RNA sequence: AGGAAUUCCCAGUAAGUGCGGGUCAUAAGCUUGCGUUGAUUAAGUCCCUGCCCUUUACACACCGCCCGU
RNA sequence: CGGGAAACCAGAGUAUGGUUGUGAAACUUAAAGGAAUUGACGGAAGGGCACCACC
């Protein structure tokens, strides 16, 4: 039970550096889609 | 019929578990929406199945019932049709309760009064949904003053528990005379909450639709949880002055249980609210208004 | 307890204690008038 | 009686309980209550929900 | 006058010239 | 065995009798369930006391203008 | 064919808070003194109904 308890901490932990990390590569791909507003007319 | 009867319950109980589901489904596709109709992103959440809620968009049409609400259920024929209700006792009641009886069945336009001899309750409930009874009422009396009053809406309907505190008949107030007897205007007063507006709809839909010149006005005014009652009739001697004078009966009504079932359901039927009493801010909270 | 203290003793002790519930409201003439002022109010606006 | 139960020994007369009307109490155990109303047949009962 | 606001507008209108088979796979590729 | 006045009541109803519960409100000499026994009269008029409405779907048949300021 | 970073040169959504954007009373309930081809009433008759009326 208590190594069950003892992991679920760690997937708390690994959460918060995926976010982070994934955050820096968000923003890139936001300005990418940006460039699709005026082209989404046309095509 | 009574197989007939146990099915629509169970239809009627299955539409509201899915009612929330549904909701955030429409709210979703109203999101997606906007977001075609001006040219912008499609939100995070709405990129992935925004195909499939724009093929729903092209088949929404005024055609369809749209969102189910359980509310819309309960009271299906709340306009098109009059309300019938009828008015009982508890067993072996007292006589200035008989008298309190009597007076409500003035007060609602084509209630009906009856007396309770050896009655079960699941009896009567029983034959009221035989001959198409819409509303029933209970009333309680403690020494002679009544003390407690039941609302149950027939067709599988919320029931609502109700506790009088300062009941004030015309039986003591001498030459009154005779009441109107005309369909009433309804004016509801200090109901902001939700549940506010829950309580609101129960006591409106007792009453039939009015005719615009009818010179009588029923108030509901509710302060501090706590919801009085007032009859009235007025008469317009010249332009914007208005004079009232007090007919019926008055009484102050404070809830503090609503069942989703009937009255004969009460081992089976959820409480869709409650007061709490010993609630540790229970003194300083009101429920009624925001 | 009871026992201890003498009879009638708490009437003139003044002590603070907490109520669990609201008290019911109390009509009077003022709470008359300001609702029917109320009732007028929505009669001249057809505020049905 | 279930959630009411009959209280005697906090007071002595029926004087008192009026004073006290609505007052929340507490048993050892935790539950929290209410008195409600006056009893008549010993001096200084009270009925408590 | 808006620009934007009319040149949706304009555009709506035209591809129902097409028809409504060509309404739709026109109005997915907007998506 | 409860005057003058006055209130209520149409079928398992009026009335009698017992047995339970105290149910997050109310209720203690009180509140609410459940069973037992079970009647007389009445099924129609607007006379009194009042209330709600009206007096501008052309089968056959019937019927043929409310009034005043 | 040579190099391409272990290269070369010297972004949106909600929610919660802020900021801003010469007298009409001391006097008057006579529509501050109306509108009306559109307004305000009265009588009579008919159809119903009630253990707020009869029997
Ligand atoms: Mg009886
Ligand atoms: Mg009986
Ligand atoms: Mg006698
Ligand atoms: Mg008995």
């Amino acid at each position: 039970k208590e190594h069950f308890r003892a992991k679920q901490k760690e997937e708390e932990e690994k959460l918060k550096r995926q976010k982070d990390l994934r955050k820096k590569l968000f923003r890139i791909q936001g300005q990418k889609e940006r460039r699709n507003q005026k082209s989404s007319l046309k095509g | 019929m009574l197989r007939r009867e146990a099915r629509l319950r169970r239809e009627y109980l299955y539409r509201k578990a899915r009612e929330e589901a549904q909701r955030s489904a429409q709210e979703r596709k109203e999101r997606l929406r906007r977001a075609l109709e001006e040219n912008r992103l499609i939100p995070t959440e709405l990129r992935r199945e925004a195909l499939a809620l724009q093929g729903s968009l092209e088949f929404d049409d005024a055609g369809g019932e749209g969102v189910t609400s359980h509310v819309d259920d309960e009271y299906r024929w709340a306009g098109v049709e009059d309300p019938k209700v009828m008015i009982t006792t508890s067993r072996d009641p007292s006589s200035r309760l008989k008298m309190f009886a009597k007076e409500l069945k003035l007060v609602f336009p084509g209630a009906q009064r009856m007396n309770r001899g050896r009655h079960e309750v699941g009896a009567l409930v029983r034959a009221c949904k035989a001959n198409g009874v819409t509303d029933l009422l209970v009333v309680h009396e403690h020494r002679g003053t009544p003390v407690g009053l039941i609302v149950s809406h027939l067709p599988f309907g919320p029931t609502a528990y109700f506790t009088l505190c300062n009941v004030v008949m015309r039986h003591d107030i001498p030459d009154l005379g005779t009441m109107s007897e005309a369909k009433p205007h309804l004016i509801t007063h200090g109901f902001s909450s939700r549940l506010g507006k829950r309580v609101s709809d129960i006591l409106r839909y007792l009453f039939p639709v009015p005719k615009d010149d009818s010179h009588r006005v029923i108030t509901f005014a509710n302060q501090d949880d706590y919801i009085s009652f007032r009859h009235h009739v007025y008469k317009k001697t010249d332009h914007r002055n208005v004079e009232l004078t007090e007919v019926g009966p008055r009484f102050e009504l404070k809830l503090y249980m609503i069942r989703l079932g009937t009255l004969e359901q009460e081992a089976t039927a959820d409480v869709e609210w409650r007061w709490h009493p010993y609630t540790n801010t229970a003194r300083k909270r009101v429920f009624l208004s925001t | 307890t009871a026992q201890k203290r003498p009879e009638n003793s708490l009437l003139e002790e003044t002590l603070h204690f907490d109520h669990a519930v609201r008290m019911a409201p109390v009509i009077t003439e003022e709470t008359t008038l300001q609702l029917e002022d109320i009732i007028k109010q929505r009669i001249r606006d057809q505020a049905w | 009686f279930k959630n009411t139960s009959f209280i005697k020994g906090m007071f002595n007369s029926a004087l008192e309980v009026a004073k006290f009307e609505g007052a929340v109490i507490r048993t050892v155990s935790g539950i929290r209550g209410q008195i409600k109303k006056a009893l008549r047949a010993p001096e200084g009962a009270f009925r408590a929900s | 006058f808006n620009l934007e606001k009319a040149r949706l507008e304009v555009h709506r209108f035209g591809i129902t010239g097409y028809g409504k088979g060509k309404e739709r796979i026109l109005e997915q590729e907007r998506a």
